[PDB]
């Protein structure tokens, strides 16, 4: 049905993404177990760790477009998401690597991220119809991986340890790695123009030596996030004001600003709402004892659930504003779930959080899968900069909201976190559903401007 | 997944034992145990536990003679019946569940031990 290149990106995604969530979704537990951190404080740097994560990009994607190519880029990427994984294993008897590891992680998920979408979109002629439906399986694929690596690293973590974790998560970089070489042959025609002259080893050491630089300042930033927090306040509000001083770009700034709302929304789900699984819901389902942290595995699976019948099924600002109500759901039916249907002892039945899981998914859908596509349709390189930006401070400040639901160590009973879980989630899925609503209120606005 | 309870037995009033629980496959240290006792004629009711980062939680009438403390390195969980009475008589049960709360009910614990009889005597020596 697709073209033999195809199932290679659809694999090496795979692979990657199953290395990056199985330490996702272990992480905040990590820094509470393993490193005791307090819940305020693994929020916090969770909360900067993925805004580096994500805000490392936009760089990947110049260096396999004008510096490296493409393909070799997707090769470097993948050897420094390895080394990554392997040095987190090895933090455990090394303490002190920790940060490091996660700033190298960061570094090769930014290298590595934007290359294999572009290396896909050029299996494909220009105006092949399969292209949308390569698009949406490469989403099922990421989805896929995700799926598995939250589902199983936290067992892994408890009958195994961190350790073995970690070095599986290396080992699947590596099996990334080997899949694409030994595919090699099958991309021989594709890249982008640097793929096919020779390689700058100029260049190439420019490369390595920004990483490191970027290495070590990723380090610093999580161990140091009161910086973090000044280092992107004063880089957005001075990017909005260099935006502010150069009709549809400002379209654009409005739903980067929902979009922002959006992230800080879907960045509880390894911290808040996790923890929220680990205190307060049964551990059981159909009979079966779960690990609650597996509880995180819900959000890739109904995307790969619904991204078919949902593919199979107004335009832009609607289906913002579409997913902006769903995630706003989702977050009043947590709240419910606690005010109303908890037990004498304060646990709640896990049904509540599939379905708020359902809610998060469904926004997510819409937002993460329009936004970014078509804020380039309403363009630009200043404007993906930007973006990253503002989703990697949307991270900085989703982890700020965690801590409003941070627990002591020694508080031991359901009954006293209930309340604190319930009032914090009410009043975030009533301030969403306010923004949902201004933004169907500007909605027919906003359609006439993109017109 | 599955708890090894040791260390019943009978004792005289004002006696003390020690229960142990350990656990196979997976570590006790991310798991919250609590005991829960079961006397003749009545419910499992929870005694005493203690949570993945220490915090500890205690039934009313057992405070200040039961003490729950764990060792992270032998990965096992130790509950200590000091002055005990004859309504300590029961069979005990250690309970895991994941992460850092005690919840009340044996409805809010996965994993179970198998039980252990601890008896309480009024025995006492002749005056
Ligand atoms: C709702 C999403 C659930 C994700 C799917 C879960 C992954 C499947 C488990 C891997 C194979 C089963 O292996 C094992 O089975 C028992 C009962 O099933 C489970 O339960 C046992 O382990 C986990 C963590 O190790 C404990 O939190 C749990 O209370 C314990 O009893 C675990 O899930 C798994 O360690
Ligand atoms: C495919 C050709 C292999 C090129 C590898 C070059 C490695 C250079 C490392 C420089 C050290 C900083
Ligand atoms: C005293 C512990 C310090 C650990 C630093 C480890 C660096 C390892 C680099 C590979
Ligand atoms: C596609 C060839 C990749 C070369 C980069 C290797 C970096 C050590
Ligand atoms: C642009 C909104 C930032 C909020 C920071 C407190």
């Amino acid at each position: 049905q697709q073209p033999r290149p195809f199932f290679m990106i659809f694999f090496v995604e795979l692979w990657e993404r199953f290395g990056y969530y199985g330490v996702q979704g272990v992480l905040a537990v990590f820094f509470v177990k393993q490193l005791g951190f307090s819940q305020e404080q693994a929020f916090v740097t969770f909360g900067a760790f993925a805004a580096l994560v994500y805000g490392l990009i936009s760089i990947g994607g110049y260096v396999g477009d004008h510096l490296l190519g493409t393909k070799r880029t997707i090769v470097l990427g993948a050897l420094v998401l390895a080394i990554g994984y392997f040095m987190t294993g090895m933090s455990l008897l090394k303490p002190d690597l920790i940060f490091i590891a996660l700033g190298t992680i960061a570094v090769g998920n930014g290298l590595f991220k934007a290359n294999p979408a572009s290396l896909l979109s050029k299996c494909y002629p220009p105006k092949d119809p399969r292209l949308d439906g390569a698009f949406t399986l490469f989403y099922m694929s990421i989805n896929i991986g995700s799926l598995i690596a939250l589902s199983l690293a936290p067992v892994i973590a408890d009958r195994f340890g961190y350790s073995v974790t970690y070095n599986l998560c290396g080992a699947g970089l590596i099996i990334a790695l080997l899949v694409y070489i030994a595919c090699r042959g099958m991309v021989k025609d594709i890249g982008s123009e640097p793929d096919f002259r020779p390689m700058s080893f100029s260049k190439l050491l420019y490369v390595l030596l920004g990483s490191v630089v970027m290495i070590f300042v990723c380090a610093w930033l999580m161990h140091n996030v009161e910086v973090a927090n000044l280092v992107l306040i004063v880089l957005s509000i001075v990017v909005t004001i260099i935006f502010f001083r150069q009709n549809k770009m400002f379209v654009a700034f409005v739903l980067m600003l929902e979009a922002v709302v959006f992230y800080i929304l879907y960045a509880q789900m390894p911290t808040s709402l996790n923890f929220f699984a680990i205190n307060n819901v049964h551990h059981e389902i159909l009979g079966f004892s779960i690990n609650p942290v597996s509880f995180q595995a819900l959000n890739p699976f109904w995307v790969v659930l619904a991204s078919p019948i949902l593919a199979g099924i107004l335009s832009m600002p609607m289906k913002f504003t579409l997913g902006m109500f769903m995630c706003s759901l989702g977050f009043l039916t947590a709240a419910a779930a606690g005010m109303w249907f908890a037990d004498a002892q304060g646990l709640t039945s896990p049904w509540f959080i599939v379905l708020v899981y359902l809610f998060q998914s469904l926004g997510e859908l819409f937002i993460s899968a329009l936004g970014l596509a078509m804020i380039a349709a309403l363009v630009m390189g200043f404007i993906l900069g930007m973006w990253f930006l503002t989703q990697a401070a949307a991270f900085l400040l989703g982890g700020y909201v965690a801590t409003f639901t941070a627990v002591p160590d020694n508080i031991t009973d359901p009954l006293e976190t209930l309340p604190v879980y319930t009032n914090v989630f009410g009043k975030i899925g009533l301030v969403t559903l306010g923004v949902a609503v201004v933004m169907l209120l500007m909605v027919p606005w906003l359609k006439r401007m993109i017109a | 997944v599955q708890l090894v309870e040791s260390g019943g037995g009978l004792v005289q009033a004002g006696g003390s034992l020690r229960l142990s629980c350990a656990a196979s496959g997976p570590t006790l240290s991310n798991y919250a145990v609590g005991w829960f006792r079961q006397a003749p004629g009545k419910e499992r009711e929870f005694v005493a536990g203690i949570n993945w980062s220490s915090g500890l939680r205690y039934k009313d009438v057992v405070k200040g003679r039961f003490t729950v403390s764990r060792d992270n390195v032998k990965d096992t969980v130790y509950l200590q019946m000091n002055s005990l009475k004859p309504e300590d008589t029961a069979v005990y049960y250690c309970a895991a569940r994941f992460g850092g709360m005690l919840p009340l009910q044996p409805s809010g614990y996965a994993n179970w031990g198998q039980g252990t009889q601890v008896t309480v005597s009024s025995h006492h020596h002749h005056h």
